[PDB]
RNA sequence: UAGGAAGAGUAGUACUGCCCGUACCGCAAACCGACACAGGUAGAUGAGGAGAGAAUCCUAAGGUGAGCGAGAGAACUCUCG
RNA sequence: GGUAUGAGUAGCGAAAGAAGGGUGAGAAUCCCUUCCACCGAAUAUCUAAGGUUUCCUGAGGAAGGCUCGUCCGCUCAGGGUUAGUCGGGACCUAAGCCGAGGCCGAUAGGCGUAGGCGAUGGACAACAGGUAGAGAUUCCUGUACCAGUGCUAAUUGUUUAAC
RNA sequence: GAGCUGUACGUAAGCGUUGAUCCAGAGAUUUCCGAAUGGGGGAACCCACUAUCUUUAGUCGGAUAGUAUCCUUACGUGAAUACAUAGCGUGAGGAAGGCAGACCCAGGGAACUGAAACAUCUAAGUACCUGGAGGAAGAGAAAGAAAAAUCGAUUUCCUGAGUAGCGGCGAGCGAAACGGAAAGAGCCCAAACCAAGAAGCUUGCUUCUUGGGGUUGUAGGACACUCUAUAUGGAGUUACAAAAGAAAGUUAUAAAUGAAGCGGUCUGGAAAGGCCCGCCAAAGACGGUAACAGCCCGGUAGUUGAAAUGGCUUUCCCUCCAGAGUGGAUCCUGAGUACGGCGGAACACGUGAAAUUCCGUCGGAAUCCGGGAGGACCAUCUCCCAAGGCUAAAUACUCCCUAGUGACCGAUAGUGAACCAGUACCGUGAGGGAAAGGUGAAAAGCACCCCGGAAGGGGAGUGAAACAGUUCCUGAAACCGUGUGCCU
C-alpha cells in the first residue's frame, strides 16, 4: 500500500477532508488505515470486556487506504508516491 | 521414542483420586500396546511399573452450527507403580 | 481356444433362414488337439485342421 | 539454521533428543495447566522438524 | 415382522469395500460412485 | 516309530503374559416397524398358596401407575352385566 | 412456494390414582413422603443381536415431548468402559467362499487341485468378598490356577546316545 | 518490504527491517487403506517369518531391511527313466491398477421405433459390454484411379449428388472417380548371392544362426565386367539405425518501474455527479474507493526482470553411411498363399448378371515364356506387381492450464450444486437426490434506564436511514387483523 503505519497522511474524501493524521495501524488485507483522530465512531461497550466501568467509547474507525495520500515534510503539501533505488534498498519518492 | 508412546498425563476427578493410590493414567499413542507403556513409562519418569491397564475411548459426535463431526478416538493408559518406586508428579 | 500356429478361432455372423429371419452364430475353428513342440518340448495344444494340412511336428 | 549446520551429527542427535524431552514436558505442563507460555511449543516442534532435516540433508 | 433384519456382518459381506473389489462389475459400481463423488463407496 | 540330540527334567524363589470387546438400552421411548407407534425380536434364570402344571386367581423378590386433564352421567356407537 | 377452507372441529396411541411437604417467576404433570392400585413363566433378573454415547454429573428450557414442564432418551459443557483366566483373535475345522499351477471358454470370464479363509459347533487356566456419580470374574483385598522365563540348589546325562 | 499467527463472530501466548507473514522454482518429510504385493481380512485391521541391531537376569519388548503372483530370460538343481525332459530353487528384467461419462481401433451387439399392421428391410453396426490403446488413432507409398491421354501414397474439407445405384423397387438406404482446396515424404525387409562360424554327418553336400548384399515392372535385383567415392561429402533419433551430451538464444513458472487535479464551487451522509477551469495519453482496459474517476488506490500502455526448474529453436558434440553405367547365360522377386466350392459378412450394392474385400470350412495355382485389375465372363489393349513391415503433416476430441470473448443466465434462471452438494435426506443395494444468495460506506452490531424469569418490547444512543437491528436491500398477492363513512 502507498502509506504504512508512521506515515503522517491528508484525508481528501469523506467527512474528514482536510484534516490530516497519523497512520496508527494498516490493515492491508481490507485495504483500510486507522489515522489519528480521523472518523471517529462511538462504540457502546458492555461493562465486561477490558474497562470495568464501561460506556460510550470515541475511538477512531478505519478508513479506505485510497482516501489518504502522504505529506512530504519539505513542501508540507499531499503528494503521489514513486520509488527509487538509493542502492541497497528503494525508497518511496515525492513527485 | 518413548514421549512419541506416552502423548499427555489425563486430569479428572476419577484419574486425580487415584493418584494417592500410585495410579497414574496417561493418553497413549493409539497404536502403542500396554507392553511399550510399560517400558516407555520407566524410560521416562525413572518408576518400576506393577501393571499397565489400556482401554480404548470412540470418538464422541459433537455439532457446531449445522457442521457435525467427531473427536478424536483415545488411548487410555492407567500405569500402578510399585510399593518400592518413587511417585510421579502432575 | 484358437489356433496356436494361426490364430483362427470363432467368429460370430447370422444364420438365415428361408425368409431371410437372421439370428447370430458363430463360425468355430476345426480346432484338433496335438502333441507339437513350438517351444523346445512337446506340449497339446490346439491346432487348426488346416494348420496340419502340410507340414507340422505330430 | 545455520547454527544447526555448524554441529556434528551426533550432537545434532543429542540436541534433538534435548528438545524432545522439552516438548513433552510442555505437553506436560499444559495438560496439568501450568504452562503460560504456549508459544514455546510450536518452537519447539519447528526445531525438531529443523534438526532431522539438516540430518538428513547429510546424507 | 419387516424387511431389514440388520446385520453388521451381513451388511459387509454383501456390500462392502472387498465385496465390490472382488468382481469386474463390482469395481464399475466403485468407479460409478467415485465418478459421481459420492462421500460413501461401499 | 522315522528323525533330531547335551543338555534335560525335579524342588525352591522371584519375575513375564499382547491385540479387540467391555459405557448404556436390550419384549424395548435406545433394536426392526417414517412416530416416545397396542405389532415383531434368539437364548439363560423365572419364587409361594391351592394346583398335574410355566394353566388359573391372589401374592414374593423385583418392577410399574403408561406424557393431556377437570366435569357431565343425553341421543347414538362400541365394550360389558 | 406461500396461504386459506373444513375448525378451535377429529385426534391427543390400551392402564389408578390421592393428598401432604418441597422446589421454582410459574407446578395435575419435577422431587420427597405416605396410602392406594397394576405385572409377577413378567411388566422381574441376565444376555446375544442390533443401536452407537442414548450412560454419569452440572447447567438449560428456544425447538423436540401429541397437554404442561422447574423435567427428559432433548440442548450445552465436562466426564465415564481397566482382563494371562469372560467373549473374539495370536488354536481347530462344517456349510459355503476363494483358489498357485490346471481344465474350459468370442472378450469378460466359468470351473477346480494343492492350499487357504470361514462359527451357528470343537479345544482352552479365577474364585469369593469389598468399593461406587458413571466399569467390574477387568479396579482393590484375600486365596488360586495356566503357560512361560531367568536365578539359586542338589540330581542325572553328555554318541550303544538322558531327553 | 511491514506487518503477521487461514475461514469466521473469539480468547491466549507469540513472531517480525539481524527482514517475518506472503509469492515462485527446487529439495526433504510424506501414518494407514487402496493394484496393494509377507499371510489373512468384513478397505483404512489382524497375524507373521528371515537376517542384522537394540532392551531386560531372561521371557516379554523395540528399530531397520527383505519376503505376492505371472511372463521373459540367465544359472543351478532335478522324477517316473538310462540320457534327458517335466518339476523345483535362486538372480535379473517386465507386467498388474487407475482414468476425460470425450476422441480412436478391435471383439461381441440389442430393442423400442419407421414401414401408418408385420416377418425381409429400418432403427444400426446405434446403445451397451469387453479388450487395446495414443496424444491423437486409423490410413498410407499402387497387383491404385482411369480411358478428355493421362494421373502418380494416405488423410480431411468443398463439389459431384440426393446423381448412379440399392430396395417386400415398399419404408427407406445412398456411393465413387474426375474437378477445386488444406497438408505433403518417403522408406525398410523376404529372396537370389557373398563371407564367417554352428551343426547334421544327406560324411564336402544339405538347413540353422549372425553379418554383408538387396528391394522392383515394356521390369528390378543377384550375377559378370567398368568408373568414382571408403567420410571428400551426406544423413540422423518424427519413419528412413541408435544413445548420449554441452553451449547460446528464446518462452513459461515470481516480479519491477510506470504520465496527469488533495483544482474551484453546488447538492449531499459521502462526489467519482452538476456547473466552471486545468492536465496526461504508446496509458480513456478492468476493478476498487461512502453516488457515475484517464489524472485517489490497485493498475493500464510502454519499458525492464529470473537464483532455480521445465519446454522450445539453433549451433556444436556425438553417432551413422557407398552410388552411377553396361549386359539378360543362369538364379531370385513373399504357398497351404492367390484363387475356387459351400456357409456368412463388409462393400451405398438386401445373391443379384455381382466384380471388389474379409471370416469359417473344404479343395487348391502360376511362380517371369510369370502374375493381378479395368463390376459376371472370354479375347484384345491399358494400367499395375498381391500373399512382409514402417512412416510426420493436413483430421477428431477436451478432464485440464493460460489469456480472452458473448444482441448467453442473473438465484423457480444459470450447473444437480453462487451457500461446506453429490451434502442433507430416501433406499438392503445398485441407485435416487434437494432446499438454502443480499444489515450498513463503516459494526459505528443498540452504553445506560424501564416492564419482564426469559423471550419480547418502550425509551436513550449509533447511523443518511433501525419501518437497515445479526439473516437484517426492495417487500407484490393470497391470507390474518384493528379502526370506521354508507348499508343490513
Ligand atoms: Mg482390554
Ligand atoms: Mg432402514
Ligand atoms: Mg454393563
Ligand atoms: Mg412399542
Ligand atoms: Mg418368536
Ligand atoms: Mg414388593
Ligand atoms: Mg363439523
Ligand atoms: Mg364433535
Ligand atoms: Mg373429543
Ligand atoms: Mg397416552
Ligand atoms: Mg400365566
Ligand atoms: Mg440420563
Ligand atoms: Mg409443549
Ligand atoms: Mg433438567
Ligand atoms: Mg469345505
Ligand atoms: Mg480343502
Ligand atoms: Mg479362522
Ligand atoms: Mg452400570
Ligand atoms: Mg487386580
Ligand atoms: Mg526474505
Ligand atoms: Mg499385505
Ligand atoms: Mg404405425
Ligand atoms: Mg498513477
Ligand atoms: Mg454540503
Ligand atoms: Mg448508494
Ligand atoms: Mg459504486
Ligand atoms: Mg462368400
Ligand atoms: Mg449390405
Ligand atoms: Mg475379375
Ligand atoms: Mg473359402
Ligand atoms: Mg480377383
Ligand atoms: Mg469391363
Ligand atoms: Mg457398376
Ligand atoms: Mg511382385
Ligand atoms: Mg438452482
Ligand atoms: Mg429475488
Ligand atoms: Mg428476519
Amino acid at each position: 500500500m502507498h502509506v504504512k503505519k508512521g506515515d503522517k497522511v491528508k484525508v481528501i474524501t469523506g467527512k474528514d477532508k482536510g484534516k490530516s493524521g497519523k497512520v496508527l495501524a494498516a490493515f492491508p488485507k481490507k485495504d483500510r488505515v486507522l489515522i489519528e483522530g480521523i472518523n471517529m465512531v462511538k462504540k457502546h461497550t458492555k461493562p465486561s470486556n477490558v474497562n470495568p466501568q464501561g460506556g460510550i467509547l470515541n475511538v477512531e474507525a478505519p478508513i479506505h487506504v485510497s482516501n489518504v495520500m502522504l505529506l512530504d515534510p519539505k513542501t508540507g503539501e499531499p503528494t503521489r508516491v514513486g520509488y527509487e533505488v538509493k542502492g541497497d534498498k528503494k525508497v518511496r519518492v515525492a513527485k | 521414542d518413548a514421549r512419541d508412546i506416552i502423548k499427555r498425563p489425563v486430569v479428572t476427578e476419577e484419574s486425580t483420586s487415584i493418584l494417592d493410590d500410585k495410579k497414574y493414567t496417561f493418553e497413549v499413542d493409539t497404536r502403542a500396546t500396554k507392553t511399550q507403556v510399560k517400558y516407555a513409562v520407566e524410560e521416562i519418569f525413572d518408576v518400576k511399573v506393577a501393571k499397565v491397564n489400556v482401554m480404548n475411548y470412540k470418538g464422541k459426535l459433537k455439532r457446531m452450527g449445522r457442521y457435525a463431526g467427531y473427536t478424536n478416538k483415545r488411548r487410555k493408559a492407567i500405569v500402578t507403580v510399585t510399593a518400592d518406586s518413587k511417585e510421579i508428579q502432575f | 481356444k484358437e489356433c496356436v500356429i494361426t490364430g483362427r478361432k470363432s467368429r460370430s455372423g447370422n444364420k438365415r433362414s428361408h425368409a431371410m429371419n437372421s439370428s447370430k452364430r458363430t463360425w468355430k475353428a476345426n480346432l484338433q488337439k496335438v502333441r507339437i513342440l513350438v517351444n523346445g518340448k512337446p506340449k497339446k495344444v490346439w491346432v487348426s485342421a488346416r494348420a496340419l494340412k502340410s507340414g507340422k511336428v505330430e | 539454521a545455520n547454527d544447526i549446520r555448524d554441529l556434528s551429527t551426533t550432537e545434532i542427535q543429542d540436541q534433538e533428543k534435548a528438545l524432545k524431552e522439552e516438548l513433552f514436558n510442555l505437553r506436560f505442563q499444559l495438560a496439568t495447566g501450568q504452562l503460560e507460555n504456549t508459544a514455546r511449543i510450536r518452537e519447539v516442534r519447528k526445531a525438531i522438524a529443523r534438526m532431522k532435516t539438516i540430518v538428513r540433508e547429510r546424507e | 415382522k419387516r424387511t431389514y433384519q440388520p446385520s453388521k456382518r451381513k451388511r459387509k459381506k454383501v456390500h462392502g469395500f472387498r465385496t465390490r473389489m472382488s468382481t469386474k462389475n463390482g469395481r464399475r459400481v466403485l468407479a460409478s460412485r467415485r465418478r459421481k463423488g459420492r462421500k460413501v463407496l461401499s
